[PDB]
């Protein structure tokens, strides 16, 4: 639907995409990446509006790796951010707006670390423990800031992701039908097939 | 408020032959409640037997003659007499149609002539860009009065060979010329008597192998 | 609701005793939903101090924006931008982009350096130059920060004296705002040093 | 206005009504929804008839313009996201595009395509779209299976249409199958909604309900 | 978007055997104010051809100087045919139209009705009409603005049908012209008395009658009117 | 007509040289001489001035060193005017950088775009060459301490060391000998006021026909500083390598 | 410096003289149009035993019943070729047919046309050449199989049969003999092969040639590099049974 | 305002700037290129020799283009600058519009089409810029090896040399590289395309660069210490 | 040839002279003749068409520029190819705009104060081809002469080409006769075949290298060739 989560546990960025794609009456598919790789150990997601976010996402990931030829050198997450930032903002001014959020998850090896960023639509970047976009990720915020710590590795990080679902599966209305889960490791991008 | 939109109402009425086609059409210009003329063609020749009508709002249908006959002209300069297929006219007005796709023109245009294979041919084209390929539509205001009545004259639709009960359908029979123009008569004869907008006068051109044939007939003056 | 009052956020300048102590909370986020207590407002340039509320996506603008231009000044002369003229390069830029305008209120406050002179400055939406010198109050409950500062605030307060002042009026007002209730920093900011403090402010 | 394509063994089975309606009125029960791009392609219409039509005749000459230029002829993958990105340069200018472009080559398989007036681009194996999109997906579904004969994809792609033509007002007229193999779109011709309801209503033995 | 502000309106004309009749009221309302009388609006264009305006008054103006151009043009060289090409009714006619096509793209037009009648060099008797529509008809007779509802079926008992053309002479015409403004003069706020005739004759030129006025009036009976119950 | 009067600056010789380019590298070597010298602990970047009247406000100027940002100064060589365009140019382009990324400009990128803005007046459009060369010292955190050096045609070359200016050939071979990769920055130091005592055509080498900067790790917390001494500091230094 | 502009106070625009040189140049190209298929056949001219032959083109596709060979600088000729791909879709769009032969060649010599000085706004993209000629071969309903010759000029005629390049000279003497009205395909294929093998720098092999044909049911079609390695072996043995 | 024609053309058939063009590039250095039947090979000398003069920071003459191309350049040094730049803007718009990396045949049209198109207008000289270019078609295990002119013409080659001294390598060639059995792996190849270079190098591993690209996005370079093994090995077999 | 002045029409010469234009005027003579006569009912035009080779087809020298009007080109090809584009195009303005036959005379002026454009400038070159124009209207019959200078002037008969003196001559002595026939179609064409006969010196007639062309008050323009001109030939 709409519906993208992020977690940052010590040693990954976790961000959750939702399965479904619904434009008009049907759901059209139960199937569709709502995130693209920019780089080796950077990954965005996006949602939003129709059609905008396909072509605002091709449009980042092209230009990213163009640096990425020219100086044999991935960008900094922390970098990444701020280009996005960029375009976005001038984007709100002109003839067409852009109605798309990102988030961006990546892992710094200047500082080996992993770091995530949250762009809302203005084009207002905010590093962050965790966050969610749209009325959605409202029923999230309360459960992560209970049982959150600074501290805990992939796999507690993943139990606690479970739960978020889990609870979003009960009080939202519209559905979604799970999520894709993607991990942003040490180095590595992988896709866990469990729920 | 400027509106750049009017309506003019008239009517035409294409039926293809097996070598012949048929766009009439009347003679009858209006506006509102006020007849302006009472004889005024419609059914404009285009010569290398294609003939066109861009019925509905007058203001707009002969800025898309314009252009055709336009466009008709400088297609024998460059391909140097090549003669222009009923059929490659079609695709062509397609294209000026589209063309003002954002400040549309209101028309339902027809054009016809014969194919390459001797066969009738009636085109009619949606107002705002694409087109079918036909047997036969009426459009003009009182489309909806004339159509329903040629598709049981002609294609013998919902009719079936009696006693068989609802097994065999009827068969279809190739129309004369000189059948067609009286269902034309006919029509026309009835569309005036429920419908303010048909009368005064019919215009038909014939196309054949000849040349183009013309033949008008009166109607109730009212 | 109109784009200043989805970010919220406020920002208060006082003047002292030769010294100036600018001041604001650390809120961001949207409508009812908080985002963050990370966000910092206040910035600066040189031995200048700038600080912005409303609408987000414009503050972050106006920063790169500022960074950019005096940049560009101090390799030219060589120096720091003196508070006067750093007041006159705000004033033009709102003025320039007067249709569709940045939903802003920018609030200057700094000493400029050689005269040792208390300095502030108020702007907003396209660009009056507010001159002040008692307070200049920006942001989403500057009615409210306004009676607190005229009652309190009294002219020539010492560096330490005017650190109990501009606290006490920041705290109050920002639980008795929705926009405001995260957080807090304050820059007192002698003639020589900075010191940073975060207030304990109630959570909201 | 009922379209309706699935993936299924021997490749892609298309299907579309051929009633268009232009208000109340009932304008021509002729129109054929199928847009032959190039003998590898078929393109279908629904949404707005002009942007339609048009728009991927278009198509078409970039089709017999990338052919020459590599000399290798255009994936169905890369056919598509032409169409959708010149669409997207007009975006809010009220044109109306709901094309499924369907293909078969030996690099990627049978795929279909799925432009839309946004921007959205989909990748699947069912779509449907148009005033029979609910009708369509329900029967549809339960008899479809990834394993199937050819002559039996023939048949469920009949139904479909068959389903939706019923009970929807503005589908109706006739039926239209396309059977794609790798080699190009093979026509399975033009059967009459009105002769086809009464060989399934008795042969099968479904709408009992239906009077008669 | 234009706005009619100081608007004339009725101009009528029908053919004959030997030429055409078109006359109009001069009058120039804005409102109910009758700000201008006496205003002109028969235009000569050489000496076979009368354009008659209606609608807005400064549009019009803009179509006076149009027309004064039209004929410097092709004045220009054709020295042995500056009576035998000079301009004809149907050259004025067309260019006219098409400059009311191209202002009615940019959806900014002059707000007018035209009526151009004339004569050809074959004689043949021209009568056409344009407007802010952009719909062009020509016509056995022809009315604008008001007289679309009173002065057609007046003149329509005269021109039937292409029969009645040769059968109808230039005095019967006369007569009822002037007896059609009758009525115009009667059931319409905005008209007066004065109305300006231009007879085009092919054999005689153009006959330009200025500032007739209305004549024989019926006002006798309405003494006897009383209230209304 | 008017193509009498046209130079062709754009056009090949026979030999496919450009001979416009070939005399731009002329009117460099006319110019007063800069030294680029990499150390592992610093870099030390020296000019002598070309200018020496008696009446010249040394404290006042600086013409042969310029700061591009915080962390790259150029030294110059050549017309001072033309200079300047480009230097401006450079400048706005280091910002527009920080701007979009928050990430000062890498030196490799800032150094490629001038080069290509100098090559596009030798492509088209029947300009003359400018006629300048810059000395690029500058740091990041990639690759540590760069040198490079781009020259009127448009192309640029990294270094341990280098010279431009007047008697080019005869500072390389005092460089070639004295330089060790060991050095520290006080030892830089004094390599280089020794190798612009000797090719001084003036006689004396003096405090104020002298600029030096430097570019020193040296600064704590891990931080870089830049520091144009003043023409009081140089003379400290200069009895200091005892050339008074 | 000449202008383009200035003339020569013959007549002559020194220009179209110099272009005319640079086909003769170029690398021989045959074409034969008789009543049952067009026949087109180039030499290659591959230059070192390294560089691999059929990377190297110059039989070029316009559209599937436009077939065209070109002679000159292969590098002028790749804007040409472009601009004519484009207007001969372009026309299917319009009129959904095939564009007339004649045509093409029409809107070619137009661009051709330009090389001028470029004066105001006015587009003119080019300010100097075009030195290339073309055989625009082709078959429609109007006119039978025709050929086409082009010039840098903007000058077009059609020809039975001409020879372009190098060995034109001597091509000419020999089509002026053995040219006839009765040609078969069959026979017109072999009779090209050994017009251009006399006038050949190297022997009549198929890694310095290439054959194809337009003929009305394939189209276009280039033949295989097998193909005619088997009409070479067929040549000499009707040759050396005289 | 400047478009004064610099095509000129000569009466005897020619160009006169796009003969220099050819010249320009003679001056400059010199590569050789090699495809084996898995891989290629693109050597060029450097006279980046020089003591006091970095190698680390100072560019290679064989640029990445693409994950799967890579170019070698010979002839104006400041203009090659511009001709990667515009192939790497090409190699994402292509992505972008078709999906899908270049193919190694598009590629090369596509920098062939930019140096043509710089004889056509007037206000620009031609580049003095010949080109290999070098890559496998997507998803495949095909060498490729192309090389450009400021012609503006291309083609594909089993093996080329173009800069200075390229006659005495191609010479070399011919005898030595047979067109139907390439060198048969990757180290065979390679011990070539060092031979070839020794011969205008007169020795030195220092000098020399060697750049392999294999199939599936394998841009690799030999460092100085394998440089030396190679050379080394040619040294006591030549000896023997 | 040089020194002097002959660069481009922008120097003007100490002698009045200006040297392109006189260039342009030698250019017409290269190229092949070209016969122009009419009388008050029938104006024709007889060409010279000629073939590279004998392999080579003929050329296209006689153009229809409309139903009503046409020009034949003499000198240079490109140059005809951009000129009877431009009367294309304004005879279509005048039927679109103003419903009018573009009148000969007024069409002749046009096209001179397009060519003045030509030397004014800097750059461009004169155009360097001449038309015959004939063609039919509400006035008659005209012929117009387009030299390459920008006069036109209208004449009963001219020729221009190679070796056209021939030609002129003979339709000086015969003035008197062939103004005064009039409706007889075919008496018109066969005077002018005896008239372009004069100018064939060293060159055979060819009756397929022919080009023949008629317009008059009830036929279109209307070119004839191939079998039609071996009726009267």
């Amino acid at each position: 639907m709409d519906i993208i989560l992020g977690i940052r546990v010590q040693d990954s960025v976790i961000l959750a995409s939702s399965k479904a794609v619904t434009r008009g009456i049907s759901v059209l598919k139960d199937s569709d990446d709502k995130t693209r790789q920019l780089s080796p150990h950077t990954l965005m997601s996006f949602a939003g509006e129709a059609g905008d976010t396909v072509q605002f996402a091709e449009y980042i990931q092209a230009n990213i790796q163009l640096y990425s030829i020219r100086e044999d050198y991935e960008l900094s997450p922390q970098a990444v951010s701020s280009f996005v930032r960029q375009e976005l903002a001038k984007s709100i001014r002109s003839r067409r707006p852009y109605q798309v959020n990102v988030l961006i998850g990546g892992y710094d090896k200047k500082k080996n670390k992993p770091e995530l960023y949250q762009i809302d639509y203005l084009g207002t970047k905010v590093e962050l423990p965790y966050g969610a976009h749209g009325y959605s990720g409202f029923y999230t915020f309360s459960l992560l800031d209970h049982h959150y710590r600074p501290d805990m590795t992939t796999e507690e990080g993943l139990d606690l992701l479970k739960l978020c679902v889990q609870e979003l599966e009960k009080r939202m209305p519209m559905d979604f039908k799970g999520v894709i889960v993607k991990i942003v490791d040490k180095d590595g991008i992988r896709q866990v097939d469990d729920f | 408020q400027f509106n750049p939109y009017g309506d003019n109402g008239g009517t035409i009425l294409g039926i293809a032959g097996e070598d012949f086609a048929v766009l009439a059409g009347d003679t009858r210009n209006i506006t509102d409640y006020s007849i302006n003329s009472r004889y005024e063609p419609k059914v404009f020749d285009c010569g290398d037997n294609i003939v066109m009508s861009a019925n509905g709002f007058a203001a707009d249908g002969d800025a898309l003659v314009k252009r055709f006959k336009n466009s008709v002209k400088w297609y024998h300069f460059d391909h140097n007499d090549k003669k222009l297929s009923i059929n490659s006219a079609a695709r062509n007005i397609q294209h000026l149609l589209y063309g003002k796709r954002f400040f549309p023109y209101y028309v339902h245009t027809i054009i016809a002539g014969l194919d390459e294979d001797g066969k009738g041919a009636v085109y009619s084209f949606d107002p705002v860009g694409s087109y079918e390929r036909e047997q036969c539509r009426a459009g003009g205001a009182a489309a909806s009065l004339i159509m329903p009545f040629l598709d049981n004259q002609v294609n013998f639709k919902n009719q079936y060979e009696p006693g068989t009960n609802g097994k065999v359908k009827k068969p279809l029979k190739y129309l004369s010329v000189e059948e067609v123009i009286k269902l034309v008569r006919d029509s026309f004869t009835s569309a005036t008597e429920r419908h303010i907008q048909v009368g005064d006068g019919l215009e038909i051109l014939i196309v054949t192998k000849d040349g183009v044939r013309k033949e008008f007939y009166e109607l109730k003056r009212d | 609701s109109d784009p200043s009052s989805i970010n919220g956020g406020i920002v208060v300048a006082m003047t002292g005793k030769d010294c100036v102590a600018i001041a604001c909370d650390l809120r961001l986020g949207s409508q009812s939903l908080g985002v963050s207590n990370k966000f910092e407002k206040i910035f600066h340039y040189g031995h200048v101090f700038l600080g912005i509320t409303g609408l987000a996506t414009d503050v972050t603008t106006l920063n790169e924006m500022f960074r950019y231009k005096t940049n560009l000044y101090k390799l030219k002369e060589e120096r720091a931008i003196e508070p006067e003229t750093f007041t006159q390069l705000v004033s033009s830029s709102l003025y320039e982009r007067r249709f569709g305008p940045y939903f802003v209120g920018p609030v200057v406050a700094g000493i400029n350096s050689k005269s040792g002179k208390p300095f502030i400055a108020g702007f907003d939406l396209i660009g009056c130059i507010d001159e002040a010198k008692d307070f200049i109050v920006s942001g989403t409950a500057s009615d409210q920060l306004f009676g607190m500062c005229e009652s309190l605030y009294e002219p020539n307060l010492e560096p330490e004296d005017l650190f109990e002042t501009i606290s006490q009026a920041l705290l109050n007002a920002a639980d008795r705002d929705a926009l405001s209730g995260w957080g807090a920093v304050v820059y007192i900011i002698k003639k020589d040093e900075v010191v940073k403090r975060y207030l304990k402010m109630r959570q909201d | 206005t009922t379209t309706l394509a699935f993936r299924f063994q021997g490749g892609i089975i298309v299907a579309v009504d051929s009633r268009a309606t232009a208000g109340n009125w009932v304008a021509s029960q002729t129109v054929k929804k199928v847009i032959e791009i190039n003998p590898f392609l078929l393109g279908t219409m629904a949404g707005g008839a002009a942007d339609c039509q048009f728009w991927e005749t278009w198509l078409g000459s970039q089709c017999r313009l990338h052919e020459l230029r590599e000399k290798e002829r255009i994936s169905v993958a890369a056919a598509s996201k032409i169409l959708s990105n010149l669409v997207y340069q007009y975006k809010g200018a009220g044109l109306s595009m709901g094309t499924m472009i369907c293909g078969y080559t030996r690099k990627e398989g049978p795929t279909i395509y799925y432009v839309d007036s946004d921007g959205t681009r989909l990748k699947g194996d069912i779509f449907c779209v148009g005033s029979g999109q609910t009708f369509a997906y329900g029967v549809l579904d339960s008899n479809y299976k990834w394993d199937l004969s050819v002559e039996d994809a023939l048949y469920l792609g009949k139904r479909s249409i068959l389903a939706a033509a019923h009970r929807d007002a503005y589908s109706g007229g006739s039926v239209n199958l396309y059977h794609v193999t790798e080699d190009g779109w093979i026509y399975h011709g033009n059967h009459d909604v009105g002769e086809l309801f009464w060989k399934v209503k008795e042969e099968e033995g479904s709408f009992n309900n239906v009077i008669g | 978007t234009q706005q009619p502000i100081v608007t004339g309106t009725s101009v009528i004309s029908m053919k004959y055997d030997n030429g055409v009749i078109i006359a109009a009221d001069n009058l120039g309302s804005y409102g109910s104010l009758l700000r201008f009388n006496g205003v002109e609006r028969l235009i000569p264009v050489g000496d076979n051809t009368v354009v008659g305006i209606s609608g807005d008054i400064s549009d019009m103006q803009h179509i006076e100087r149009l027309l004064k151009d039209l004929v410097t043009e092709n004045a220009y060289d054709n020295p042995l045919a500056d009576a035998e090409e000079a301009l004809e009714p149907s050259y004025i006619f067309e260019y006219l139209a098409t400059v009311m096509y191209q202002r009615r793209s940019k959806m900014n037009p002059l707000w007018n009705a035209i009526i151009v009648a004339g004569v050809q060099s074959n004689g043949d008797q021209f009568l056409r009409y344009v407007n802010l529509l952009g719909v062009t008809y020509s016509s056995p007779t022809l009315a604008t603005g008001f007289g679309a509802h009173m002065a057609n079926p007046l003149l329509r008992k005269v021109v039937d049908r292409e029969s009645d053309i040769p059968k109808t002479t230039v005095q019967v015409a006369e007569e009822a012209i002037v007896n059609a403004m009758r009525v115009l003069y009667y059931r319409d706020a905005r008209s007066s008395r004065n109305f300006s005739l231009a007879i085009i004759d092919k054999n005689t030129g153009l006959t330009f009658k200025k500032n007739l006025q209305v004549e024989n009036m019926k006002w006798d009976f309405a003494k006897d009117i009383k209230g209304y119950g | 007509g008017s193509r009498r009067y046209d130079s062709r600056t754009t056009i090949f010789s026979p030999e496919g040289r450009l001979y416009q380019v070939e005399y731009a590298l002329e009117s460099i070597s006319h110019a007063g001489t800069a030294i680029g010298i990499m150390a592992s602990d610093g870099i030390v970047l020296a000019a002598e001035r070309k200018v020496t009247s008696t009446l010249l406000e040394q404290d006042t100027s600086t013409e042969k060193l310029y700061k591009l940002n915080d962390k790259i100064a150029v030294a110059v060589a050549g017309l001072t005017a033309d200079a300047e365009i480009l230097i401006n140019t450079a400048r706005i382009h280091a910002q527009n950088y920080l701007k979009t990324y928050n990430e000062d400009i890498p030196v490799e990128i800032l150094v490629r775009r001038l080069s290509d803005i100098k090559q596009g007046y030798t492509q088209h459009g029947g300009l003359r060459p400018f006629g300048v060369s810059f000395i690029y010292a500058g740091y990041d955190d990639r690759y540590g301490y760069q040198l490079y050096t781009s020259n009127p045609s448009g192309n640029y070359t990294g270094w341990k060391a280098i010279s431009v200016g007047a008697n080019t050939s005869a500072a390389q071979t005092l460089l070639q000998m004295d330089y060790k990769d060991d050095m520290k920055v006080d030892d830089a130091i004094e390599l280089a006021l020794k190798t612009l005592s000797k090719t001084t055509d003036s006689s004396a080498l003096t405090y104020d026909r002298l600029e030096f900067a430097t570019i020193r790790k040296g600064a704590n917390d891990g931080e870089v500083y830049q520091k144009i001494f003043k023409p009081q500091e140089i003379k400290d230094i200069l009895v200091k390598t005892g050339i008074t | 410096d000449r202008g383009v502009s200035t003339f020569s106070p013959e007549g002559r625009l020194f220009q179209v003289e110099y272009s005319l040189e640079a086909i003769k140049l170029g690398s021989t190209a045959i074409g034969i149009a008789t009543k049952e298929g067009v026949v087109l056949g180039v030499e290659k001219r591959a230059t070192s035993p390294l560089l691999e032959s059929d990377s190297i083109e110059k039989i070029v596709e316009i559209d599937r019943h436009i077939g065209c060979a070109m002679s000159g600088l292969t590098a002028d000729a790749r804007s040409m070729i472009e601009h004519a791909r484009t207007a001969a879709v372009t026309h299917n769009l319009y009129y959904d047919e095939d564009i007339n032969v004649e045509s093409l060649t029409q809107s070619v010599c137009d661009l051709a046309l330009r090389f001028g000085e470029g004066a105001s706004g006015e587009e003119r993209l080019m300010s100097r050449p075009f030195g290339v000629a073309l055989l625009i071969a082709g078959h429609d309903a109007d006119d039978g199989y025709q050929l086409f010759h082009a010039e840098p000029s903007g000058t077009f005629y059609r020809y039975n049969a001409k020879a372009i390049g190098s060995g034109s000279e001597g091509a000419q003497a020999e089509l002026l003999n053995e040219w006839h009205s009765s040609l078969t395909l069959k026979e017109a294929e072999l009779l090209v092969l050994k017009i251009l093998k006399q006038v050949m720098e190297e022997k009549l092999d198929e890694n310095n040639a290439q054959l194809s044909c337009i003929t009305k049911q394939d189209g276009f079609k280039i033949y295989d590099n097998e193909k005619t390695a088997e009409l070479i072996k067929e040549l000499k043995e009707k040759e050396a049974a005289e | 305002g400047y478009d004064r024609a610099l095509s000129i053309f000569s009466p005897d058939g020619h160009i006169f700037q796009v003969e220099y063009a050819l010249e320009a590039v003679k001056r400059g250095t010199c590569a050789v290129g090699v495809k084996g039947k898995n891989c290629v090979v693109l050597g060029c000398e450097r006279r980046s020799t020089l003591k006091l003069q970095d190698t680390r920071i100072t560019p290679s003459k064989v640029s990445k283009i693409d994950s799967h191309v890579v170019l070698s350049f010979s002839g104006l040094n400041a203009d090659s600058r511009i001709l990667i730049e515009k192939a790497r803007v090409e190699a994402q718009s292509h992505r972008l519009t078709l999906e899908d990396p270049v193919t190694v045949e598009y590629l090369t049209r596509y920098v062939a089409g930019v140096q043509q198109r710089y004889t056509q207008s007037g206000g620009v000289r031609p580049f003095g810029v010949s080109t290999l270019i070098a890559g496998f078609d997507p998803r495949d295990d095909e060498p490729k090896l192309y090389q450009t002119e400021p012609s503006g013409i291309y083609s594909s080659w089993s093996a080329q040399t173009i800069g200075r001294n390229s006659k005495t390598v191609r010479e070399f060639l011919e005898k030595n590289y047979d067109r139907k059995e390439p060198p048969a792996t990757v180290e065979e190849c390679v011990k070539l395309t060092v031979r070839s270079l020794l011969e205008v190098v007169q020795t030195g591993a220092k000098n020399i660069e060697i750049t392999v690209v294999k199939p599936d996005s394998d841009i690799v370079a030999l460092s100085s210490e394998e440089i030396n093994q190679y050379v080394t090995q040619i040294e006591q077999e030549k000896q023997e | 040839f040089r020194n002097n002045y002959d660069g481009d029409t922008v120097t003007f010469s100490p002698t009045g002279r200006l040297f392109q234009v006189e260039y342009a005027l030698e250019a017409i003579k290269q190229g092949s003749v070209t016969v122009g006569l009419r009388s008050n009912t029938h104006a024709v035009l007889v060409a010279l068409k000629r073939n590279a080779d004998e392999l080579s087809s003929y050329q296209k020298k006689i153009i229809k520029c409309d139903e009503h009007m046409g020009l034949s080109l003499a000198g240079l090809a490109p140059d005809a190819r951009v000129l009877s584009n431009y009367l294309r195009q304004q005879c279509n303005y005048s039927s679109l705009v103003f419903n009018r036959k573009l009148a000969v005379e007024r069409a002749g002026h046009l096209l001179c104060d397009k060519a003045q454009k030509n030397t004014q400038s800097y750059g461009g070159r004169p155009y360097g081809v001449g038309l015959l124009i004939i063609g039919y209207d509400k006035s008659g019959a005209h012929l117009l002469e387009f030299q390459p200078s920008g006069n036109v002037t209208e004449l009963y008969g001219t020729a221009i080409g190679a070796r056209s003196q021939g030609a002129k001559t003979y339709l000086e002595r015969t003035l008197d006769t062939f103004i005064k026939i009039d409706g007889n179609p075919d008496e018109l064409i066969k005077a002018g075949v005896e008239a372009i006969s004069q100018s064939l010196r060293d060159e055979s007639l060819t009756v397929d290298n022919l080009s023949i062309a008629i317009v008059g008050k009830d036929t279109p323009f209307t070119i004839y060739d191939g079998e039609a001109v071996a009726k009267y030939i």
